RNA sequence: UAGUCGGGUGAUUAGCCAGACUCUAACUUAUUGAACGUAUU
């Protein structure tokens, strides 16, 4: 459900985003950057015709798995066209677009990537120079992050024929954006999430003269 | 025993303690005035002739800490940093340290809190293992009551023991005094970030 | 060759002491001493054969020992040790883990091999006879792991040994940054009076443990302290005041004038006063200026008639 | 719930006294002892067990004795896993039992089918009245079938594979490699089956048709 | 002031805040946390400490995680002096981000990483300069090791910029130095401090220039 | 200020008196074994 467009949609107005949801769909990008789906449709494609050649050759005890194989060629295929009918922006892009917003908006973030560890799939972020799993992040790290990244998901998903899909329109409201933030980043959040989303309009509360020493006062 | 007896004499609340329990009036009444004895301040406020409190601690490979010492004040500590420099990891830290000393106030030979597998150790940390080492004071009669939790990493084929012993002796003096005779009993809390939460007053909890 | 010598010492036959040898490390009984505050201390005592042969084993056999070490030595002690320190107006205090029972058959060895000093050599089938002779196996099932027992009396001189080469690098560096440095087994003292180089002991520690013994000897790191003549300092019991004299401490002198003044006037029972006179013993020898103090208090006479 | 823990695993754990309800409240001993004698031949005159629990801050505690019942547990279980024996069947039947049928029925995960699954929910006062339903219908179908017929069937799909794959066609040895694993995993369940000495499933229906019909009078 | 009410048939604890009487659930999310803690707090002391005179006076350690959650400045400034005069036996071991917070606590209370740490610091320390009875602008450049001015914004710069056009023009207002004038004052008003920092260094420069040209 | 050191007093492990110290910074420990002190011989 996660790469379905209109999942975007799904509880935008609730008020903690859906972070979960975030983690799954980039998992889901990474896999399909590995593996190309028109290779596997050729592959598939030639296992269709290998199968039609032997039952074409009287062996009828393998017309079930023939019938099974065209079923899942055409489920490709029609994937295929889904994504091809969609317009939507290939699945290596798109991850490039969110990972770049990641790591230019947070801070303490220089690279954010997928790792094959034993036997499931983790997401990994180099944090202050030092690799770590999401689990091992800082609360305030963590909130950031996970606002923009839930942000910025569904802005590409919303965003398909834009070259910049975080060039998109709409309305985000945040309240107390200092929340969990040093001083430091105080001075640097809303030059950060306005230059990465720069046709948002942006709703914001905020205890913090540090945010307001960023801000000018037509805007409070 | 005759030595138990000078200890005990001298001040000594362990001493005193291990006396009570091999005679089970003299000893257990030391023990009791050790945990209540207490005098009013020029301010008016009460203040006990023994406090209790967290001298020092000392974290070994524990998440981003390769070694790291702290003293704390009896009072009032304040640790301040930018995000990430483990400000709350200390706090964790002391926190399941803590779950010893109330785990064995509750039940006899109770079960605290254990550092993690997954997360707790120093992720380039070439000994595959952390320790958490506190020192906490109880008085002239106590001085030092040290408490290690440890762990190994999940891989790991050697395995690091905790020594939590001290606590659980502290924490019987607390729970078999105070069964006898009611005493006042020390407060452990823990108000991190997930303090905020929506109120819900429609859910009520009905365990104890 | 050691099982000759053996023989010659303790008047047996080769194969008396061959054949004790086989099972050797399993005759220890393992009993428990109270501690002073709560809870005992588990110790293994070889048999008596046993003991008889480990002692006959340290007589023949000498192995190095560092001057920075006072324990277990002829003509030093408690006393030397604090001694060597009550100059010095700032302390630092640092223990091993489990010092003794992370002794093992290979670190002895490699420390035979390691060794700067004329170690004795020994034959390799003589080695299977000595790690019998010297560590104990705890666990009947597991016959693989052999360990030192503080219990016997082979174990203060093994591991005096083990320690040469780790006390030759470290008193050699102290020295050059003038730090005096003393080892009473397991417990490592560090003193000096320049402020600000104490702090680098323990990094330098880690760091030399580590390559002579790799993880098996480690430092409790809960057990090290810092301390100066702002605080209370002590070396192995003997608290060293501000004038830089040896002192038993206040509590304790307090404490003998108490059983003192009790023998006075007849209250002190047979059993406390044998203590009195056993711990009196001990003040002279560490604070003899106490004693004639006490004599100036409490009349000679008393003391006299006390010690008599 | 103790001897049901450990039949079914070394170490189970059974059910405890609650410090909340179980205790009596004017106890002067603040705890609570619940303690059976079980009897097994007069090998095994008496098997005894306490469940204890004492309050919050008594001065000692009091703790089950639990070992007595672990170690008969103990000898059906490790005989049994060596070679089959029969077991004993617990089962606690509450006035929960008169609750009302879901018309609709969970298709077979194949749980159902495993021996322990007999001891699944057996003492929480219910029965699982879903779990035989689901467990009489594949019954019946295994009936209906045959057994080694998928086997035989399987056998002569892995050996036609493997006739294409040894006449050239590189590009179906993923799927013989497939098809070899799903004719081990058949061949071992038959095995295991085999192994487990049970019943045909022809006769296990006819004695729970046969004892239903006995039992309740206006079932024929 | 707290109080119970039965009387709407179900139990509602009810409060006066601010001067209105409302119920918990329509309480701020900053009003409700921070009650949250010394209500739990309290009631725990209480229960602890039944043989004391004030219960509030017991023993314990209480670790809280970012005091300054949720709390307005004004609240900042209140925190700490209003939980040790509750609670005045309790060890606190405290985490902020707040200067504001710091403002009211002693230098002697503080540990302070150091600023380029990489997890190597042996012993945490204290900070040099004393907190308690300080203004926050020196907090956060002292302590928090932060400007006092945002220097990613152009605007904080003007008036350095002006200084040294002034100082190149031998301390005449020239063309450029009068339109980044007129900027200064555009921007922050007739009445900013930083207009009359302006007209202030435009004052004694040119009494400087006048007094250069007498010698 | 506090903590520490401790010469004295004190039917004395307390209390009180006197003097002194201050690297961010002691928390007094373990036998029957070993060594040291004393007694015994
Ligand atoms: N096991 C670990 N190994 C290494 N670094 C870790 C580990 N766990 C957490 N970290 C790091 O520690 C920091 C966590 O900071 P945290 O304890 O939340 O402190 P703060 O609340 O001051 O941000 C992050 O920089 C994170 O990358
Ligand atoms: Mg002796």
């Amino acid at each position: 459900r996660r790469e379905e467009r209109f999942d975007a949609y799904s509880q935008t107005l609730g008020g903690a985003g859906r972070f979960d949801h975030f983690v799954e769909w980039y998992i889901y990008l990474h896999k399909r950057t590995v593996s190309d789906i028109s290779s596997s449709i050729k592959e598939l494609e030639q296992q269709v015709n290998d199968l039609q050649r032997t039952v074409d050759g009287g062996m009828v005890s393998v017309k079930s798995l023939l019938e099974q194989m065209k079923f899942k060629l055409s489920e490709a295929i029609e994937r295929n066209d889904a994504a091809v009918s969609s317009r939507v922006l290939t699945e290596s892009v798109q991850k490039s677009i969110v990972e770049k917003a990641i790591c230019s908006v947070v801070p303490s973030i220089s690279n954010i990537w997928v790792e094959m560890i034993t036997g499931s799939d983790l997401v990994k972020v180099t944090n202050d120079g030092h690799d770590v799993t999401i689990d091992q992040l800082s609360d305030g790290q963590r909130v950031f992050l996970s606002l923009v990244a839930d942000l910025a998901r569904r802005m590409v998903m919303l965003n398909p024929l834009l070259e910049n899909p975080l060039e998109g329109r709409g309305i985000v409201l945040i309240d107390e954006i200092e929340l969990h933030l040093h001083p430091k980043w105080q001075q640097e959040v809303i030059l950060n999430l306005r230059s990465a989303f720069p046709n948002i309009q942006f709703i914001i509360t905020t205890h913090s003269p540090i945010v307001l020493s960023t801000i000018e006062k037509r805007c409070i | 025993t005759k030595q138990y007896e000078r200890k005990a004499k001298g001040g000594n609340l362990l001493s005193a303690f291990e006396l009570y329990q091999r005679n089970s009036g003299e000893w257990f009444e030391m023990c009791r005035d050790y945990i209540q004895d207490g005098h009013v301040d020029e301010s008016g406020i009460f203040r006990p002739d023994n406090a209790f409190y967290l001298r020092r601690l000392t974290l070994k490979d524990f998440r981003r800490f390769s070694l790291l010492e702290i003293k704390l004040e009896e009072d009032l500590t304040v640790i301040i940093g930018n995000n990430g420099k483990g400000k709350t990891s200390i706090l964790y830290a002391i926190a399941k340290t803590l779950s010893w000393f109330v785990a064995n106030i509750l039940k006899e030979g109770g079960s605290g809190q254990r550092l993690s597998e997954m997360t707790d150790i120093k992720n380039d940390a070439e000994d595959r293992y952390s320790d958490v080492s506190s020192t906490f004071f109880f008085g002239k009669g106590l001085k030092s009551v040290p408490i290690r939790l440890s762990r190994s990493a999940l891989g790991t084929a050697e395995r690091r023991d905790s020594e939590v012993k001290p606590a659980k002796d502290l924490a019987d003096i607390w729970r078999v005094i105070n069964e006898v005779n009611t005493i006042n009993l020390p407060t452990f809390a823990l108000y991190n970030v997930e303090r905020s939460q929506p109120f819900n007053r429609n859910i009520k909890d009905n365990t104890g | 060759s050691v099982i000759r010598g053996l023989a010659a010492v303790l008047r047996q036959s080769d194969s008396d002491i061959s054949a004790f040898l086989v099972t050797a490390p399993r005759k220890y009984k393992v009993y428990k001493i109270p501690k002073r505050t709560t809870g005992f201390r588990v110790i293994a005592q070889p048999a008596k054969g046993l003991k008889d042969i480990q002692r006959a084993f340290v007589q023949l056999y000498s192995l190095p020992v560092h001057d920075a070490s006072m324990a277990y030595m002829k003509g030093k002690g408690i006393r030397d040790n604090a001694a060597a320190h009550a100059g010095n107006q700032y302390l630092l205090k640092a223990d091993l883990e489990d010092f003794f029972n992370s002794i093992t058959p290979a670190i002895f060895w490699r420390c035979i091999e390691m060794s700067s000093a004329q170690t004795p050599q020994f034959e390799p089938q003589d080695k299977l006879f000595i790690e019998k002779i010297l560590f104990w196996q705890p666990i009947k099932r597991r016959k693989t792991k052999l360990i030192l027992s503080v219990g016997a009396p082979s174990s203060p001189v093994i591991s005096n040994f083990c320690m040469y080469e780790f006390d030759n690098r470290i008193h050699a560096a102290c020295k050059k940054v003038e730090i005096t440095y003393t080892r009473y087994a397991d417990d490592l003292t560090f003193s000096s009076n320049i402020p600000d180089v104490l702090k680098a002991v323990p990094s330098t520690l880690e760091v030399l443990l580590k390559d002579l013994f790799g993880s098996a000897l480690r430092l409790n790191h809960s057990k090290t302290v810092f301390s100066s003549k702002a605080h209370n300092r002590h070396v192995t019991g003997i608290t060293i005041n501000n004038e830089e004299t040896l002192s038993l401490g206040r509590d304790r002198k307090r404490f003998i004038k108490h059983l003192i003044n009790q023998y006075k006037y007849g209250l002190l029972d047979n059993e406390d006063k044998a203590y009195l006179i056993g711990l009196l013993a001990f003040a002279s020898h560490i604070e003899p200026s106490f004693i004639t103090r006490m004599n100036e208090k409490y009349s000679l006479e008393l003391m006299e008639r006390l010690r008599g | 719930s103790w001897f049901v823990a450990n039949i079914l695993k070394e170490g189970g754990s059974g059910q405890r006294l609650s410090e909340m309800t179980d205790i009596k409240n004017d106890a002067e001993d603040r705890y609570s002892d619940v303690s059976s004698t079980f009897f097994f031949g007069k090998g095994l005159k008496s098997v005894p067990i306490r469940l204890s629990r004492s309050a919050l801050g008594t001065a000692e505690r009091r703790d089950s004795e639990v070992k007595p019942a672990k170690d008969l547990a103990d000898i059906w279980r490790v005989i049994n896993e060596v070679n089959t024996i029969n077991l004993p069947t617990f089962a606690l039947y509450n006035v929960e039992r008169s609750q009302p049928f879901n018309r609709n029925i969970k298709d077979n995960t194949g749980r159902r089918e495993e021996r322990f699954d007999a001891y699944s929910q057996t003492l929480g006062g219910a029965g699982r009245f879903d779990h035989f339903v689901e467990w009489y219908i594949y019954l019946h179908k295994r009936t209906v079938s045959d057994i080694s017929s998928s086997i035989k069937e399987l056998e002569q799909q892995v050996n036609d594979l493997q006739r294409t794959v040894d006449g050239g066609m590189v590009s179906v040895k993923s799927l013989l490699e497939q098809m070899k694993f799903k004719l081990s995993e058949a061949i071992e369940r038959n095995d295991a089956a085999v192994s487990s000495r049970v019943l045909t499933e022809s006769v296990q229906k006819s004695i729970v048709e046969k004892a239903i019909c006995s039992v309740v009078p206006s079932i024929s | 002031n707290i109080w119970v009410e039965m009387i709407t048939g179900s139990d509602l604890v009810k409060v006066t805040n601010d001067g209105h009487d409302v119920t918990i659930d329509q309480l701020s999310d900053g009003q409700r946390v921070f009650l949250s803690l010394v209500a739990d707090l309290a009631r725990r002391m209480v229960m602890l400490n039944p043989l004391l005179e004030n219960p509030l006076e017991g023993r314990g350690i209480v670790l809280i995680d970012e005091i300054e959650l949720h709390l307005h400045p004004k609240w900042q400034q209140e925190v700490i002096l209003n939980l040790r005069s509750a609670f005045p036996n309790i060890q606190f071991i405290i985490t902020t981000h707040s200067p504001i917070v710091l403002s009211t606590i002693e230098k002697r209370c503080i540990r302070e990483f150091e600023p380029n740490d990489d997890g190597d610091q042996s012993f945490l320390d204290s900070p040099d300069m004393q907190t308690k009875g300080s203004e926050n602008a020196q907090i956060l450049e002292q302590v928090m090791n932060v400007h006092s001015t945002p220097p990613g914004i152009a605007e904080s710069h003007w008036l350095g910029n002006f200084e040294l056009l002034l100082l190149d023009n031998s301390g005449e207002l020239d063309n450029h130095s009068q339109v980044l004038y007129d900027q200064i004052k555009a921007h922050f008003g007739i009445d900013s401090i930083e207009l009359k920092k302006a007209d202030s260094l435009i004052r004694i420069n040119k009494m400087k220039n006048k007094l250069n040209k007498i010698r």
